[PDB]
């Protein structure tokens, strides 16, 4: 019983098929992820990863809103970019503040656009919080984890000495 | 009073004469300086008094004589550098009458411009050091203008 749902979270965090909805910048750099100098290696309704990546606008909301609704469990979200976290640096009448207003969001990546590199640990981090949690084998209880930021002040704050801005 | 040269002896000590020589009569008591004192070091004694006499009511006077006597106190120590006498000339011109709150920085700078007017040489004499304002920053390239 016990390793049987081990089995099914590990199946389930070592398959993850992105939709990755995209509707800005944020998008381009997630279409410059796939190409070989990264290594970053469909539709909504047997995707069970949705990348947010993307000002989510006030006409595009019901699209994302209704986009997320097809997806069937489990699914996951992970928002990209400061667009999709909070709408960023568009405070602004058009623009709906954070994609977390209407559906609810699994992984955040600050940036504006995040590289691909960001990309990849959040996907490690989504792996590690769906690993950690447990649902019901047959016909949902997430794990809190313990927040990268605190987890990583001690090497953070450790740091004395950069690079001058004066070189390359 | 503004200095004059020994060409300007040969003048009668009245007031127009002496004003279109281009100095004033002032008290009629002349001061004479022969050649083997500098004449940096006699304006610099000079702009020394003007600037603790002064009575510091007005900016320019206050603010400007002092920074005269810094210069000179520079060009003294050879510590001048490019720029300090297009700052005595520009004080010079920049502390005339009515620029000033009273006539006591008109009076100060008259020495001052007569001495770079006869004997700019010695002031010139005296810059000896490029021009450094800055320090540099370590991270920060400068704004290398030209
Ligand atoms: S977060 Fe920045 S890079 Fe990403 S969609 Fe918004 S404006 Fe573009
Ligand atoms: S010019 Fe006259 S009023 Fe102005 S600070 Fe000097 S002494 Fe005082």
């Amino acid at each position: 019983m016990g390793k049987l749902n081990d089995m099914v979270n590990w199946g389930r965090k070592n398959s993850i098929w992105p939709y990755n909805f995209g509707l800005s910048c944020c998008y381009v750099e997630m279409v410059t992820s796939f190409t070989a100098v990264h290594d970053v290696a469909a539709s909504p309704r047997q995707a069970d990863l949705m990348v947010v990546a993307g000002t989510c606008f006030t006409k595009m909301a019901p699209v994302i809103q209704r986009l997320y609704d097809q997806m069937l469990e489990p699914k996951w979200v992970i928002s990209m970019g400061a667009c999709a976290n909070s709408g960023g640096m568009y405070d602004i009448y058009s623009v709906v503040q954070g994609v977390d207003k209407f559906i609810p969001v699994d992984v955040y990546i600050p940036g504006c656009p995040p590289r691909p590199e960001a990309y990849m640990q959040a996907l490690m981090l989504l792996q590690e919080s769906i690993g950690k949690e447990r649902r019901p084998l047959s016909w949902v209880y997430r794990a809190n984890m313990q927040s990268e930021r605190e987890r990583k002040r001690g090497e953070r704050i450790a740091v004395t000495n950069l690079r001058t801005p004066d070189e390359i | 009073t503004d200095f004059l040269t020994e060409a300007h002896l040969d003048l009668p000590m009245e007031f127009e004469s002496i004003g279109k020589a281009g100095s004033r009569l002032g008290t009629a008591l002349a001061m004479a300086v022969d050649h083997e004192i500098n004449m940096v070091s006699l304006v610099r004694n000079l702009e020394e008094f003007f600037a603790r006499e002064s009575c510091g009511w007005c900016t320019p006077c206050r603010d400007g004589l002092p920074w005269s006597v810094k210069i000179l106190r520079a060009l003294e120590r050879g510590e001048g550098q490019p720029g300090d006498i297009e700052t005595l000339e520009q004080l010079c011109r920049f502390l005339g009458p009515g620029k000033t709150f009273c006539a006591h920085a008109p009076g100060a700078v008259e020495p001052l411009q007569s001495a770079i007017k006869y004997f700019r040489e010695e002031f010139e004499a005296g810059i000896k050091q490029p021009f450094s304002n800055t320090h540099l920053i370590n991270g920060i390239q400068p704004n290398l203008l030209k």
